DNA sequence: CAAATGCTATCAAAAAAAAAAAATGATAGCAATCT
DNA sequence: AGATTGCTATCATTTTTTTTATTTTGATAGCATTG
């Protein structure tokens, strides 16, 4: 998954590039955890295995079809 | 924002849930997930109908108790308007080739109303409505 | 609080409607007559399944101009709540020798829920889920 | 079909003005609406003879 | 004032003008007064009156200008 | 919408109130009046310069307890934005003779954004703030 | 935290800018400044009372860019709450033989709100108004 | 005034596109508009002198 | 190295402005009714 | 016989609706340069 940024401040744009070389990383590489980040912030609950649990705890279930 | 659609909602209870499916269910955001009603009354009844036990129990209440809450108030009914998108959905499916089970319909029509995408394993009825689909038990590919 | 299911709705547009059924119809009070979002599905489906014609396009007019405007405000949603019930009245009724067609559940669990009267020529499923009903093609 | 309402209490224009815009309808539509909705009242529509006649009217249909 | 309905369906129009007759009145003086009962229901505080009461209360005040 | 001043929903307190304003007043949806945060600060700081009495102490639960709560949500504040308005409003005045002061610049401003009518018994300032104003004080003609 | 009184913000772009106001402001956490939108209104308007021009036009451009924005979302509007704040600080004040102008108490208010210490050459109304104040034409 | 972000998690993806339409905005402004957030607080500006020179920098003026 | 970076590009859909059409809100003007 | 009422009409806006440009995203494709 890529996607470009056009028009983005120049102060910005040196602002991550420091950021990025004052930690051992690429401005991509930063760029990637500064979203990386946040983006596990948001992820408040992780569906998947969540139900997987429910799965688990019961020995795992096999609900019948319904549907014409 | 994405519609589940019963069968994949139900994958990871399962004995041995595909990997996959529960792989892509936790590289989601809930706030994005929504549940059709009458998905909700799919699983309710799914559960209703196994013997009496142990299991039953324990699987209605994480059910009522757990699962469910996560989508409060992105619980979607299928209300007057949907019916009307409905009315089209299948009408034209129909004169075109591929049937669509009522059932279907009623997932299919909700999901269009709000340009949902359908997570489904049974893809290949909803994207003869016009609804963008996505298969999870496939890998991506996206061009 | 009656709740009309689909046969019962589509009957006066029949080529023979049952002249007993739309005596009763007409001795109703349009304000206290519902529809379930489900059934106005049917409804209008029913309509969009037709051949293209002026047949077609005239029913389609009067569905939507005449018919379905006097039950503005009373087509009953199917929701969260109505599909716990629906749940409740199918797996009953099915672990106990009667099968109730995820269609009349529907309709069924929702009049369910407003305590409503259920008008059908299939009583069956109805009186299973424990619903008040009324057959329409008879007297009384 | 027009009709003009003429010495209208200010405070009962204020009023209605009022119930538009709070919901979102020109003055105009908002009074269109009230007239409406007491024709509504007024009449006692015949739900069998109201259909049977669309469907005497179409040749009669069968919507399952 | 004065307020001018147009587009108004014959239907609606006729139950008016029913209306109106069956009351014993025109139509503009039923319009008048179906709006009015409907504004009345609206008027839930009366903004005058009511501050006029605190004012009779206390019996009146003049508060300083300021500004 | 209508925002009242200072001087307008002061006139029903005073002692020989003016007759055709409170019928005016009188003939309002209270919902559709407002107050800016502006007039209410005033007409606070006129009750609490009075002196210490009987007069005072009622004066101030009417006000705390019956006027105001009347207006919950309808007070409007004096925030940023209109605080772009209010520049405009007054420097377009001084650019044309017509001074407009401070607290009418706040008032008026206020009003502006949300496309208001001001109703006060000093119209002279505000109609140089390119703002409707209505003077209860006043009669209503043609148009 | 800090609300700036109206002079101060406005010292800097003064001809001859005082140099003790201009290094205090520099030694403050941007973050911890507010203003009142009261403020705000009176920068905005002095801009606004400049001959159309290349000054007037570069003052507005860097008014709206380079300056406000650094307090975007840090601008205190002056609503119920602070409207009674200020009918108690200059009914007190006034009550007692020292005038606070009305200008100052919407400030003085907004500050007593929040608790702010307000920065001001004007330390005397504040002082009166019970609010924490600084003159940044001292040191320390 | 621009930069190609590749090889990214799609989930990071998601949960960005997500803050973005929540916000009613593009993907892309949102990214833009986290940058921006983060040289904000990476900067500290100096409002003395930040201001003493815009004001120089117009002949002084006074409110 | 091949994988990773930093930049510029493509390129087909989505996502301000200019013009055209309704309504809306205010009365204004009469002929035909009621008071 | 003066006020009311029923119907139309004028007209300067508002408010919508439709067209016609312009910008922006998405998504990923080149190309010369470090874990």
């Amino acid at each position: 998954a890529s996607v470009v940024i056009r028009n983005l401040s120049e102060a910005t744009h040196n602002a991550i590039k420091f950021r990025a070389r004052a930690a051992g990383r690429s401005t991509e590489a930063e760029i990637r955890l500064i979203l990386d980040n946040i983006a596990k912030a948001q992820q408040t609950v992780r569906l998947g295995s969540m139900l997987a649990s429910i799965g688990q705890e019961i020995g795992g279930v096999e609900l019948e079809d319904v549907r014409g | 924002m994405i519609l589940l659609d019963t069968n994949v909602i139900s994958e990871p209870l399962r004995p041995q849930p595909n990997e996959r499916v529960v792989a892509w269910l936790d590289s989601l955001i809930l706030e994005d997930v929504y549940l059709s009603a009458i998905t909700v009354a799919e699983m309710r009844l799914g559960v209703a109908l196994l013997l009496n036990g142990k299991k039953k129990n324990v699987l209605h209440e994480r059910m009522e108790q757990s699962i469910l809450p996560l989508f409060a108030g992105r619980i979607l009914p299928f209300d007057e308007p949907v019916a009307a998108i409905y009315a089209q959905i299948r009408s034209y499916a129909k004169t075109h080739g591929k049937e669509i089970a009522a059932a279907d319909g009623y997932i299919a029509a909700t999901a269009k109303q709000h340009s949902m995408t359908v997570a489904t394993r049974d893809t290949g009825s909803f994207f003869a409505a016009d609804v963008a689909v996505f298969n999870p038990w496939h890998l991506e590919h996206h061009h």
